[PDB]
RNA sequence: UUAAAGGUUUAUACCUUCCCAGGUAACAAACCAACCAAC
């Protein structure tokens, strides 16, 4: 059966660098419950593999990023990295992408369910996160298409989608070269029979997809988390015309997105000694500890500043009720330290200094007036950097 | 957070059963639960079992542990009792000095305020201890004003005149003008208010503030309002100055005002005066009269009723400067010949419960009898002046006190600055009396005013009295004496020229009863007060303490200007009456 | 854990056991002298566990607590801590555009409606008494948040209008007070 | 635990060692006695540690079948609540314009957007400038949906009401502008 | 320096095993609550 239902549309308050007043949806119970029933078991799995193109569910702490970001590199022959992000990713996408998504989601249903629950399980997606009816301010609407953020598979349908657009950019940039001047014969045969399993046949040939899959995981490796990726690619293959470039991936967006992107989300990066200029919006160093020489994700400091001098309640205010508040800012903030500009590793001592003033403030209104100390001592570590350089070393 | 009553110490725990929830440092709530019956104990959170389904709520009982309280049954293996070492556990434990007694304390939250003991260990308290009897004696009157029942229109037989069902299961408020109720109109899911009314027996005789046209529905119950906590003390610390402090003294004054400058001069030689007015003597001559005496003192003027603090305004509109005058009213008809709100005017004219927060030159309290200890902090609390004029007079009535059953409230109780002038003497005194004859003002000389109240007038020879018990009948709430009125009746016919007397007497059925065979208009001797007539006929209607009370009777005959008949049932002051006599026809 | 009475048992133990051992007396009997001795930290260093944990029970006990006396009396006063703090950081900021604004509006001079950043709109100023009217508006012109405004209307609280050179001292009461001004900036 | 009985036993054996102690026969008398107390000290054990950790489970189902009680009443709070309000929004439905049109769908089933638009019986536009408030909402009575509505009330976005007079060109600046024009279907 | 081995229970001492209690430390798993970051 099919059960229509109504999304909420609420209004988001949180810290943003640019003025634009975000919204979330809200949506039902039924739909929650009989969503959880297929993708509990379905993204359970997917956010607990290591090592998978998809990395969501991977830590940065411990040394998940620098694990992450040599996974990333797996021999390639001339790396470069690059970069690019969605304009309107949720407003914009067609429902032929989320149909898409949703199948490719519900492929793991072979055994438990028949072709007509597969189909009413369709159904149902579509009829409460695709095209459903929002209650904005008191009144209904129709949603056109795209994407309801705030449901179960928002992250990895969105992932799915990213995946897509990169093996879209790579066939149409792989079609669209000469041909006749490829000097090499593997790719020339590989162009050949692209074309006859694109356009001359209605069956699918698991050997050469097996094969183009090969080729692709060789010469362009991805690393996909919802709308962000970070790609390595060979180089000279790309100066060919062989694999997908970054305008490859424009006219695509273009044709099949209705959006027109620009250089204000893309990157390229011709040293990957530096690691990506920019993914989950850290920026990663290459430090040394322990002998080692390792990547280190590290914020924009005014993110955390901002964070530090504006606050959401005004119990907040009072920073002796909200040290912890301080502490995990400070665990955030550590790997500033290693930067060659002073003041970002001053951002981290200041945090330091204020976290032990407002361990002493805390400790001052009690003695004083109702006469009794708390100092303990699993305090004192809070305001020395050893507890946070724990955070960044591989042992858990 | 807060302030312990007893100690003055920072604390956290509030007696939980005790109405006004005050602070009490741990020794002393744990000596205030283990010598009452008060064992709820309120800090942050309740000191209440949070285990599921229980209803222990005495500390003695409670441990904390993990982060939470639990009763024995259900509390966690590590626990230390919360009631334990002759304190209870909370906010200020360390910091804590306690009290050698507790037992005033104890008394005055525990009373139900039906003795007089009550009330004098309320007006003989400490400071603090006196502002937390007066909450709570406020607050109880408030919640014993909800105990009555709603009374609902079932029939309106004609104008001015209704037709009352009463709630089941509840007492009926006694129908007499200190009850004061308040209609509502039925609508569809709720009610709203259609005045203020007040209630006599016919049917009943109703006269509301506001005419209307009310139906079938409408219901009256007596309006209760939020009580309000206290900060400031019924008086401020008292200063003696060498000189006039903060006031500037006119340098021309005229002989209305000339035997006040002495008295005005002493208001600016002390931060608060107390005043005795005896009747007729021109209170609201003088405290207008400080106006004019300071023109650049910034006054205010309060009183507790809209009455005198409009009468106040009746006599400032003739000596004192329209546009410099204010009248405050908060959001009944009252004076309304002064720019209304104006706070930051010159001369202020507000009652207790509405005045604003502000600073005067001088602050004049009238009818200070009437006032209570709550009234006295509450001002204080919003008025913050130089010096201090409090005008009244023991000799007259107090505010009632419906609670108060057992025993007679003395003048010395009613009120901090009565107790003062009852105990050390008034600060001024005026001893000319202008309204009564020679008569009354020496028969009440004596008897309230320790001989030392003077008459203007002569003697007019035209005050009688009359010893007659008659017979008397008791109503829901009053008494009648019919033989007393048929007394005054044949007076009457054999002295037509006393028709134009007002017939006043302690209780409300009588004045109903001699309406209709007297026609004499008809007081109340608590209504009385502020007004005066040429003659009046006074009849005691019994020999209880209501209508021998020796404020009252003071107030009771000392309402006419020429002469009086006074017809008698108690001995004692019948013979104290120094009026010419007669023999019952 | 010292002002226990098992600890004075404790003590005594720790005294007989030392002069067992200082005197080399036996091998039973010293074990006598620890049997009654080791079993001695069995009822206390447990009866000195449970209390020992009450405590730290307590101090955070009295913390959870101190920080919500806290939590709850400061979100209950956010009217005036505010407008303080504004205050005091405008002061702290010291702009003779945002000063000169602040003493007008603490005597006498409140406008009607926001200043317009423009050089054209309007603005309405309310003047409540001819001292102000000395220090702001001379002549023709209006200083007021450190610009030039030129007046092209006064009019007074009962709604009537006033001219330019009426205004001055012998019609000191000849006027109604509350003398509205209207200006455009220059 | 004290009214347990091997708190019997282990007074008694402890009654009679505090006695023959005092007594002081000797270790071969003693032996018996100070043997007996060691295993009353181990059955007073056995029962008072088989006694002490039920109270627990006890509790627990205590509080566990409370809360299930108080879940199935709150099941039955939401069901009556959702029953009702299905039962109050059915009493707006008027069941007589709605019929009519359900009854010539060639099956019964009929396109829910298409409800409000022939059934409905109150209109409410929102406006956001005069310029669009000349081209929809001109009038007192405007037409949509192939039908004719008249006017009965505007409000402003503070909810307060404005008289259809004071929508003018030049006054527009004054108003706050998502008009909210409500109105019925005339007939 | 005092024939030999074997026999029994009891007392003592040691060692070993099991069981029952009391405390300390660790590890994990669950539950509950507050906080921070990312899309
Ligand atoms: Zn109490
Ligand atoms: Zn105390
Ligand atoms: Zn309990």
């Amino acid at each position: 059966n099919v059960i229509p239902t109504i999304t909420q549309m609420n209004l988001k308050y949180a810290i943003s660098a640019k003025n634009r007043a975000r919204t979330v949806a809200g949506v039902s119970i039924c739909s929650t419950m009989t969503n959880r029933q297929f993708h509990q078991k379905l993204l359970k799995s997917i956010a607990a593999t290591r090592g998978a193109t998809v990395v969501i569910g991977t830590s940065k702490f411990y040394g998940g990023w620098h694990n992450m970001l040599k996974t990333v590199y797996s021999d390639v022959e001339n790396p470069h990295l690059m970069g690019w992000d969605y304009p309107k990713c949720d407003r914009a996408m067609p429902n032929m992408l989320r149909i898409m998504a949703s199948l490719v989601l519900a492929r793991k249903h072979t055994t438990c369910c028949s072709l007509s629950h597969r189909f009413y399980r369709l159904a149902n997606e579509c009829a409460q996160v695709l095209s459903e009816m929002v209650m904005c301010g008191g009144s209904l609407y129709v949603k056109p298409g795209g994407t309801s953020s705030g449901d179960a598979t928002t992250a990895y349908a969105n992932s799915v989608f990213n995946i897509c657009q990169a093996v879209t950019a790579n066939v149409n940039a792989l079609l669209s070269t000469d041909g006749n001047k490829i000097a090499d014969k593997y790719v020339r045969n590989l162009q050949h029979r692209l074309y006859e399993c694109l356009y001359r046949n209605r069956d699918v040939d698991t050997d050469f997809v097996n094969e183009f899959y090969a080729y692709l995981r060789k010469h362009f490796s991805m690393m996909i988390l919802s709308d962000d990726a970070v790609v390595c690619f060979n180089s000279t293959y790309a100066s060919q015309g062989l694999v997908a470039s970054i305008k490859n991936f424009k006219s695509v967006l273009y044709y099949q997105n209705n959006v027109f992107m620009s250089e204000a989300k893309c990157w390229t990066e011709t040293d990957l000694t530096k690691g990506p200029h920019e993914f989950c919006s850290q920026h990663t160093m290459l430090v040394k500890q322990g002998d080692d020489y390792v990547y280190l994700p590290y914020p924009d400091p005014s993110r955390i500043l901002g964070a530090g001098c504006f606050v959401d309640d005004i119990v907040k205010t009072d920073g002796t009720l909200m040290i912890e508040r301080f502490v995990s800012l400070a665990i955030d903030a550590y790997p500033l330290t290693k930067h060659p500009n002073q003041e970002y590793a001053d951002v981290f001592h200041l945090y330091l200094q204020y976290i032990r003033k407002l361990h002493d403030e805390l400790t001052g209104h009690m003695l004083d007036m109702y006469s009794v100390m708390l100092t303990n001592d699993n305090t004192s570590r809070y305001w020395e950097p050893e507890f946070y350089e724990a955070m960044y070393t591989p042992h858990t | 957070v807060g302030a312990c009553v007893l100690c003055n110490s920072q604390t956290s725990l509030r007696c939980g059963a005790c109405i006004r929830r005050p602070f009490l440092c741990c020794k002393c709530c744990y000596d205030h639960v283990i010598s009452t019956s008060h064992k709820l104990v309120l800090s942050v959170n309740p000191y209440v079992c949070n285990a599921p389904g229980c209803d222990v709520t005495d500390v003695t009982q409670l441990y904390l542990g993990g982060m939470s309280y639990y009763c024995k049954s259900h509390k966690p293996p590590i626990s230390f009792p919360l009631c334990a070492n002759g304190q209870v556990f909370g906010l200020y434990k360390n910091t804590c000095v306690g009290s050698d007694n507790v037992t005033d304390f104890n008394a005055i939250a525990t009373c139900d305020w039906t003795n007089a003991g009550d009330y004098i260990l309320a007006n003989t308290c400490t400071e603090r201890l006196k502002l937390f009897a007066a909450e709570t004696l406020k607050a109880t009157e408030e919640t014993f004003k909800l105990s009555y029942g709603i009374a609902t229109v079932r029939e309106v037989l004609s104008d001015r005149e209704l037709h009352l069902s009463w709630e089941v299961g509840k007492p009926r408020p006694p129908l007499n003008r200190n009850y004061v109720f308040t209609g509502y109109r039925v609508t569809k899911n709720s009610k709203v208010q259609i005045g203020e009314y007040t209630f006599e027996k016919g049917a009943v005789v109703y006269r509301g503030t506001t005419t209307y046209k009310l139906n079938v529905g409408d219901y009256f119950v007596l309006t209760s309002h939020t009580v309000m906590p206290l900060s400031a003390p019924t008086l401020v610390p008292q200063e003696h100055y060498v000189r006039i402090t903060g006031l500037y003294p006119t340098l021309n004054i005229s002989d209305e005002f000339s035997s006040n400058v002495a008295n005005y001069q002493k208001v600016g030689m002390q931060k608060y005066s107390t005043l005795q007015g005896p009747p007729g003597t021109g209170k609201s001559h003088f405290a207008i009269g400080l106006a004019l005496y300071y023109p650049s003192a910034r006054i205010v003027y309060t009183a507790c009723s809209h009455a005198a603090v409009d009468a106040l305004c009746e006599k400032a509109l003739k000596y004192l400067p329209i546009d410099k005058c204010s009248r405050i009213i908060p959001a009944v008809e009252c004076f309304d010949k002064f720019k209304v709100n104006s706070t930051l005017e010159q001369y202020v004219f507000c009652t207790v419960n509405a005045l604003p927060e502000t600073t005067a030159d001088i602050v004049v309290f009238d009818e200070i009898s009437m006032a209570t200890n709550y009234d006295l902090s509450v001002v204080n609390a919003r008025l913050r002046a130089k010096h201090y004029v409090y005008i009244g007079d023991p000799a007259q009535l107090p505010a009632p006190r419906t609670l108060l059953t057992k025993g007679t409230l003395e003048p010395e109780y009613f009120n901090s600055v009565c107790r003062l002038m009852k105990t050390i003497g008034p600060d001024m005194f005026l001893g000319t009396c202008r309204r009564c004859p020679a008569e009354i003002v020496d028969t009440v000389s004596a008897l309230v005013y320790d001989n030392k109240l003077k008459a203007h007038k002569d003697k007019s020879a035209q005050c009688f009295k009359m010893f007659y018990k008659g017979v008397i009948t008791h109503d829901v709430s009053s008494a009648i004496n019919r033989p007393q009125i048929g007394v005054v009746r044949e007076f009457l016919t054999r002295n037509p020229a006393w028709r134009k007397a007002v017939f006043i007497s302690p209780y409300n059925s009588q004045n109903a009863v001699a309406s209709k065979i007297l026609g004499l208009p008809t007081q109340t001797v608590d209504s009385s007060q502020g007004s005066e007539y040429d003659y009046v006929i006074f009849t005691q209607t019994t020999e209880t303490a209501h209508s021998c009370n020796v404020n009252r009777f003071n107030v009771a005959i000392t309402r006419a200007k020429v002469g009086i008949l006074c017809i008698m049932s108690d001995r004692d002051l019948y013979d104290k009456l120094q009026f010419t006599s007669l023999e019952i026809p | 854990f010292s002002s226990l009475p098992s600890y004075a048992a404790f003590a005594t133990a720790q005294e007989a056991y030392e002069q067992a051992v200082a005197n080399g007396d036996s091998e039973v009997v010293l074990k006598k002298l620890k049997k009654s001795l080791n079993v001695a930290k069995s009822e206390f260093d447990r009866d000195a566990a449970m209390q020992r944990k009450l405590e730290k029970m307590a101090d955070q006990a009295m913390t959870q607590m101190y920080k919500q006396a806290r939590s709850e009396d400061k979100r209950a006063k956010v009217t005036s801590a505010m407008q303080t703090m504004l205050f005091t950081m405008l002061r702290k900021l010291d702009n003779d555009a945002l000063n000169n604004i602040i003493n007008n509006a603490r005597d006498g001079c409140v406008p009607l409606n926001i200043i317009p950043l423009t050089t054209a709109a309007k603005l309405m100023v309310v003047i409540p008494d001819y001292n102000t009217y000395k220090n702001t508006c001379d002549g023709t012109t209006f200083t007021y948040a450190s610009a030039l405004w030129e007046i092209q209307q006064v009019v007074d609280a009962d709604s009537k209008i006033v001219q330019l050179s009426e205004i001055s001292m012998d019609n000191s009461p000849n006027l109604a007070w509350p003398l509205i001004v209207t200006a455009l900036r220059a």
